[PDB]
């Protein structure tokens, strides 16, 4: 099973197969499986206030499996980098579960003594460790 | 009465928000009048006052020093001794602590107002709770949507060390008064929870009218499933 | 799926167990809460302890969890031990219900007791075993024999008129020392997995028979778990006892069928696909040599079962010494380029990587050589010695000094081809392989051929390059002993860079460089001579 | 023997007008034409580029007119040079001149097994011939005279000769100009 | 040290579970005059009974004073008025104490555990909130089932004031950690909580699983 | 015929791959005679190409010359100023160009082989449009796997502009023909496209058959209600 | 400038679309008189009269001649060879007339539009591929529903030869931009090829959303 | 008139036993206590906290000893002042004695509508009275004699007096304290 995207912001697992047939070669099956978690628990941004919560969410494949990120090529003599699509226009993506490997806070004001702080909380206090 | 010396910890308000927390040292149980000398562990821009006696239980002079930039240090780890020296003694009386080891992370959650004050539809009670934690030290805070609400208006309680299913931990309650009327139109209401040993040293949950859900409904669409992935 | 330990526990009653459990040392892993559940037959993870100060109320006082990250790995000692205990547990991190967890099947079963007409005897599978059994003195010259009750009848194994059994052939003998004994010992040699079971002894067929039973069990290898990343190594100090200090070593690889495929025998030979990246170092003098394979791949994970034969293949009656590999696969090693193009007389630049923490340790640069069981020599060291074959067309620079270093190798010939390994003194060792392919064209920078200049002349060398290295900064480095550094200051249009000497002394005599760098990473480079005559 | 060509709206179009056309469409024909006959020369109007098995080649013209008036046919090409011919239609233009006179002998409720005579005529116009025209037939009228009592005669009249009845005016030297509708009459048969 | 008199109430545990409840009159401050008389205008009833010194602030032989039998003439709301002299002036100490009125009842919540709490599958939280009772005084329990639980395992704070603008009001918080098993189990959790104002005296509460959930989802794929 | 002198854009094959940047500047319909100069502002390279009198249709002479030249002046935006002075003008003229702005970038397209195409198991077409692009210029390269194929394996189109939809942009096909075994192997074809507005200058698009229309989804949704971390 | 011959053929929207086939055997370049004379093999007896006579590029005197009154019938595959005349030297000058053999039927292909397109939402771009024919010849005209696009509505490349073992083939490609409204409604656009060797003279393929019938797409949904 | 209450074990019981005892359940009672009779005193035994509605208050008791036995009753609280009491058991202690000997005149098969008579006596013992129990009976046994020839006289027996019968001794000063179990018979009635 060769896994073609994990997108974790997003958190859409797509992968496929081939599954072959010694007859006919005409019949052969190609399968992809795409696995979706659905939050029902987080907000529309990733912010405190914001439409209570997320009710419409959307899923296009055609963003799922973008890959902004250069590779290197060998054409004749030479390397060359190259990007691998289109829309992956600088981030501004709106994706819905968090990633559990990076960081995720928030700020808020408070009021301490004379004066007032503009806290930074942690939306996801695991990841969030100066090492 | 017997003379008791003890170092206390600065408060978790300074630490958490405040850039320079000091640390304290309080004696008790003077005879007489109070011509004591203090010194510490570090000299480092250590311009301690002594300040004035006090009175202690029962009638007796009662003075406490107070070292002022001792943030760093503290979290670095280094050792706090405090030696209060008084004319009517030979050996002067010793006090030793430091930073706390064996921490542990809160794990705070917020509680939708019961059913049974909807009803009513008057004030709804929500409840914050900051549970298992080492050190007893814990800061809550409200907040209003993304404004926080005066402190006198909700209820928060003190730490208690709950049975240990483990290593002995800590865990505080509040709650806040909020209008039915505000509750319904649509305002997020926050539970900012502070600790030495959380991640950023603040943590927070927040809730709405439809958190705790009902026959809430969502919708996906998947728009091209044979679409070329690549 | 990263989180690896050992994948079956043994112990008994009442006794300690200790369990390990490797992670990658990401930031969120080592603070993430580190549980060990026990899957029931409700299909959840019933939490028995946890990294967050929670003990459940049956492992209360009996058991503990104690993370260490540096290692990357978290342990859980588990105290007085009950056969209820025997089940599948998962170590893990994070929430129970998601799955980054690792099922680790615990076993326990009851000791022995109570039972002085049986004996037992336990030893490592391939070695020698004796068992010593009395006769009445009554016997003085009488038969002596062995029964194996296999099964529903016994049967004989060996006798005191010279009979071996087709099953212990060459491998079973019979003793009655002197000294005025009455006692004979059965002794085995090279122990196989099929003669496990009870054994008796008998002394002729009269009313006497001084039998006695005994019980014979082999003990396999305890896989010594290894946890280690992609294109990463992997290290087996293999120290099998002396007694088999003249035996051929082998270093199998198991697999599904139960089938060894030899990745590196002590005869030569060694499997295609581990071509050029294994070594095999030469064993000390009691026996203790390591077997480095480097470019560890996602297939590269299984169980080596290294141990010595006298022909090199894992068979009965040979000691071995098991492992178990995993790849991480959740590597931080930076995937450099595993495959070097060179242009026969051009050069190359080949970025070796390490771990930061060991930035002031010493670099190695080492050719490849098979025709062996496997070596590395070095070619080029940071602390400033090269190789005699490779002067003036070697070096090994600490410049980009972030995780990585560069090995520049100009005057490429059909002879440098191969494979090629990078070391360092640290102990985060990474041998990352790189392979130079030779490949023939013209090198993009021209060399013009090695000058002779009379004493006391100025000397001007220029050598071209493409104007798409304009962009790169262009630079010299004569090159030296402890390493060539960039001489002080030239190129008039997009190419011809340019080399002055105002005079000419025997110290300039030797090999000077021309070459192009990006800031701080280098590049293609050329090599010249200049010579002294009067 | 001939494909069909048959007209979405009816024949009788009056002017400033608009009419459909539509032509039996072959599968083998990947251009169809409409080819106005002048002069004894055709003329393409509309020209429809496809493979119909559906549909049929429906032709729109607006602003009916004498020049758009005449004889009309859709051509086909088969192959890379074959041509294929379809049957004839005509359209007319009405408004040109004034409404005759038209007036029949008998009440318009005359028995299934009744004879009913229709006279039309003019006064005042020198028209030579005149024709009439049942309401909702998509085909030009087949009654038509060339004495000036223009005579109309059913014989053994049905059901299906139960209609709205006109007549127009036709002059010799314009075949397909004709004058406006004459007073209706129902000629409801029971 | 400073003569000081005072009186305390009853403790409501022993008023609602005890057999006999005390009432304490205590001064301190003398440091001497072993001889303190202890006698209450109320001389009915039960015989006032005297206490041994003790230490006070390491210079004060507080004496207190305790009255038996003092559960019947609380519920029916005697006042009581302790006296107490010192050989210091000639003005005895007087101090007067009675059941104040103006009971409100608490508003009795037992909440539900936090949904992040059932993925570790750990000791689930059952927080209970009782709100709106005048006196300070309250009693919180828990129940397992049918079953009480010893008084360390489970935690119940202090009763606050809440902030309010109308009327003086109380509240208290509580919670008890249940083992997942025995939430997911199906069994019932109750917080009683004991009072004077309730006409019942002890207002319980209930929650297990299943009480009080269902998401429709609509699937497109175009 | 008529003295027009003109110049051209340095060919993307030559700046992309590589970074010689070299112009040209075209002078046709010589008089009689072929003695003509030539002469750029940045009049560095004084070496310049002249071109010999070459011949053309109709009687025509051209004096074609080319500067070499590298990437960096080019993409800096520079400014050339080719003159002439043929003996039959009274007056030296002058011809200008340099980078062209307000371009616009490449989407790439790799489409799958069609639907009827792999029943013949013959030959399948792998197509590669680029589209929206406002420069004209754009190179096309194909590889199998990892290795580029030769030039002359594949057929590409030049770029023609499209109808205007508001402003004016280009677009070029480029068929690559495969083995069907190859395709129906698993293989995986890659087409880049080297486009002067790109970042990189470069992109690519990378087709096999799992990345092309599958025969069978399952998809399966699943909720988390306690937290989206989804480990 | 220097004279020359060439024979031409007609366009093949000419021969496909109308009666206009026209064929033109002219000369380019005249620095003389209207010495000129025009001779064809045929001798159908239709009108070959000379056509505009003017100038061409660079000064020179071009003479076209056509063929008005024949349409081409020459299905058989006549040779129609053309030969010119001038005052020049006594050497007149034929032109080479013959028909290429070996026509190849075009495959044309109508490729669905790249999803990336399809998820803007604002357009999708239809494209139409017509390789595997042997003369330089064809003709791509675009309908969308049953209304055949105006030539501004659409794109399409030159012919070009595509590499082969052997025989000899072309290929070429037009790209038609729809809003994706009318893609996703279900409108259904179309593709006609025109090149001589069909027998039919126009080969038309149809594309429309929900084209992927075999598709076996599954939901499921847990917890 | 008041709550029942009712023991679940057998009045019976020997040396380390342990006995259910259960109250009846009050609506609005917020306790319930099993409490002890010892000189017209109250000594807590047991206590219930809970508002019983479903099922009715029990409290277990074990290691049976001579203290432990006497007058159990249930004493729950209404409301902040009001009690209230329940009924009142009796549990003995057995096995401190000799073991009395009981004989029957008839042949133990007596018929349904025959009398049989049961004698309790011992030699060695100076026994103040005798109690007569029975098998099953879940309250204390109604049939006690005063002479040392403790005379039982059944009368009409029928099929609900069959049961296993046994004689235990009794002093007037331990109320609470009897002997060992004397030889059972089996008195069936069929
Ligand atoms: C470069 O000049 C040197 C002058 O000594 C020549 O000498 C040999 O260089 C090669 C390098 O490939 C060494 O392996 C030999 O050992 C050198 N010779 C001696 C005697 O040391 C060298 O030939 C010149 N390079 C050329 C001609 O390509
Ligand atoms: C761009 O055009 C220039 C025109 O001079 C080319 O430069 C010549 O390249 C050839 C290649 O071998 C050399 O022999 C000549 O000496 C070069 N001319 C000069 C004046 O140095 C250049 O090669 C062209 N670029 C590309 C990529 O073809
Ligand atoms: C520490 O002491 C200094 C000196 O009195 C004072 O200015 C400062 O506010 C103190 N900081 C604390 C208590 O955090
Ligand atoms: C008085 O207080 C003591 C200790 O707090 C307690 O044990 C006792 O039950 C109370 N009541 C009486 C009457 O002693």
């Amino acid at each position: 099973r060769i896994v073609l995207v994990d997108n974790k912001c997003k958190c859409a697992r797509i992968t496929s197969r081939i599954i072959r047939s010694s007859e006919d070669p005409n019949e052969d099956i190609v399968e992809r499986n795409i696995r979706i978690i659905v939050p029902l628990n987080n907000r529309e941004n990733i912010s405190d206030p914001t439409s209570p919560l997320r009710t419409r969410f959307v899923y296009h494949l055609s963003d799922l499996c973008k890959k902004c990120d250069p590779t290197e090529v060998e054409l004749d003599n030479q390397i060359v980098t190259a990007t691998q699509s289109n829309i992956c226009d600088e981030a501004t993506e709106t994706c819905y579960t968090y990633d559990r490997n990076k960081c995720y806070t928030a700020v808020v004001p408070l009021v301490y003594g004379g004066e007032t702080k503009m806290v930074e909380t942690a939306l996801t206090p695991d990841a969030c460790y100066p090492d | 009465c017997h003379p008791r010396l003890s170092l206390h910890r600065p408060a978790l308000e300074d630490l958490l928000l405040g850039s320079e927390a000091n640390l304290t040292c309080t004696l008790t149980g003077l005879r007489d009048a109070s011509g004591v000398t203090f010194t510490w562990t570090p000299s480092s821009g250590k311009s301690a006052v002594q300040g004035p006696p006090e009175r202690d239980l029962c009638g007796c002079y009662s003075v406490s020093s107070v070292l002022p930039g001792c943030a760093e240090p503290w979290n670095h780890g280094k050792t706090f001794t405090c030696t209060a020296a008084y004319p009517e003694s030979k050996t002067p009386l010793t006090a030793t602590l430091s930073k706390s080891g064996n921490t542990f992370r809160p794990e705070v959650h917020l509680l939708p107002p019961p059913s049974e004050e909807l009803a009513l539809n008057e004030l709804v009670t929500l409840t914050c709770l900051a549970r298992g934690f080492s050190p007893k030290d814990v800061l809550v805070r409200w907040l209003q949507g993304s404004q926080e609400l005066p402190r006198e208006k909700y209820l928060t309680w003190a730490s208690r060390q709950e049975p240990s299913q483990g290593t002995t931990t800590f865990a505080v309650t509040s709650i806040l008064r909020v209008a039915a009327e505000d509750w319904k139109k649509g305002d997020t209401f926050s539970c900012m929870v502070g600790h030495e040993a959380l991640p950023l040293a603040f943590t927070q949950k927040t809730i709405d009218r439809l958190a705790g859900k009902t026959h809430v409904n969502v919708s996906v669409v998947m728009a091209e499933v044979d679409g070329t992935c690549y | 799926s990263p989180i690896f330990g050992p994948e079956e526990v043994n112990s008994v009653e009442g006794n300690s167990v200790s369990i390990t459990c490797y992670y990658p040392p990401t930031s969120v892993n080592r603070h993430t809460r580190k549980y060990w559940c026990r899957q029931g037959a409700r299909g959840g993870c019933i939490t028995l302890i946890s990294s967050e100060g929670y003990v459940s109320s049956k492992y209360a006082g009996r058991a503990n969890l104690t993370n260490f990250p540096e290692n990357g790995t978290f342990v859980v000692n588990i105290a007085q031990l009950s056969q209820d205990d025997s089940g599948r547990y998962k170590c893990g991190l994070g929430i129970n219900s998601r799955g980054l967890s690792f099922d680790v099947s615990l076993e326990v079963s009851q000791g022995p007791g109570l039972l002085n007409d049986t004996k037992v005897y336990t030893v490592d599978l391939g070695r020698t075993v004796t068992i010593n059994c009395p006769f009445k003195t009554e016997n003085a010259q009488k038969r002596k024999s062995l029964y194996k009750q296999i099964g529903l009848y016994p049967v004989l194994v060996i006798d005191s008129s010279g009979y071996v059994n087709p099953n212990y052939t060459g491998r079973i003998r019979l003793d009655i020392q002197g000294t005025g004994q009455l006692l004979f010992s059965v002794v085995i040699n090279q122990l196989r997995l099929s003669d496990a079971g009870q054994y008796l002894c008998q002394a002729g067929d009269d009313s006497n028979s001084n039998k006695k039973n005994a019980d014979l069990q082999v003990l396999k290898p305890e896989p010594e778990l290894v946890y280690e990343d992609l294109r990463g190594s992997v290290t087996f100090h293999c120290a099998l006892g002396p007694e088999v200090a003249n035996v051929a070593k082998f270093l199998c690889r198991q697999s599904s069928g139960e089938n060894c495929d030899v990745v590196v025998n002590t005869l030569g030979k060694r499997a295609p696909a581990f071509e050029g990246r294994i070594l095999l170092n030469p064993q000390d003098k009691d026996g203790s040599f390591s077997v480095v394979i480097t470019g560890l791949r996602k297939e590269d994970a299984g169980r080596y079962l290294c141990g010595a034969h006298s022909d090199g293949q894992l068979q009965e009656g040979s000691p071995i010494q098991a492992w178990q590999l995993f790849v991480n696969e959740e590597s931080t090693i930076p995937r450099s380029p595993t495959v070097v193009k060179g242009v026969a007389g051009g050069s190359v630049a080949v970025l070796c990587p390490y771990n930061r923490k060991e930035s002031k340790s010493i670099k190695y640069w080492c050719l490849w050589e098979g025709a062996q069981n496997g070596r590395c020599p070095l070619l080029v060291d940071s602390e400033g010695w090269v190789k005699a074959q490779y002067e003036g067309r070697l070096s090994l620079l600490e410049e980009p000094g972030n995780g990585t270093f560069t090995v520049i190798l100009n005057q490429l010939t059909s002879r440098d081809a191969g494979f090629y390994w990078c070391l360092t003194n640290g102990d985060t060792l990474w041998r990352t392989t790189v392979e130079i392919k030779i490949i023939e064209g013209e090198p993009n920078l021209k060399v013009p051929g090695n000058v002779t200049a009379v004493l006391g002349e100025t000397l001007k060398v220029p050598c071209h390059f493409p104007c798409k290295f304009s962009s790169y900064e262009k630079y010299w480095c004569k090159w030296n002993n402890t390493g060539c550094q960039a001489l002080p200051s030239c190129d008039e249009n997009s190419r011809l860079v340019s080399l002055t000497l105002n005079l000419v002394t025997r110290a300039d005599e030797g090999w000077y460089w021309c070459g192009v760098k990006q800031g701080h990473f280098y590049g293609e480079t050329a090599a010249v001579y200049v010579a002294v005559e009067e | 023997p001939m494909p069909f060509i048959s007209a979405k709206s009816s024949p009788v179009i009056p002017l400033d007008g608009s009419v459909k056309i539509q032509c039996q469409a072959i599968r083998e024909a990947y251009l169809t034409q409409l080819m106005i006959i002048k002069n004894s020369t055709y003329r393409e109007i509309g020209r429809r580029l496809k493979f119909w098995n559906e549909t049929d080649p429906e032709f729109v013209i607006d602003h009916m007119d004498a020049n758009k008036a005449g004889r009309y046919q859709c051509q086909y090409r088969i192959g890379h040079y074959r041509f294929r011919y379809s049957d004839t239609l005509e359209l007319v233009v009405t408004g040109l001149y004034g409404k005759p006179f038209l007036s029949a002998d008998r009440g318009l409720v005359l028995m299934p097994g009744e004879n009913i005579s229709l006279t039309c005529s003019s006064a005042h116009i020198p028209f030579d011939r005149f024709s009439l025209a049942k309401e909702g037939e998509l085909s030009l009228p087949q009654h038509q005279s060339g004495e000036h009592p223009a005579n109309f005669s059913l014989g053994p009249v049905d059901l299906n000769v139960s209609g709205i009845y006109r007549c127009y005016g036709w002059y010799n030297r314009s075949p397909y100009l004709w004058s406006f509708p004459s007073n209706a009459l129902e000629l409801v048969v029971t």
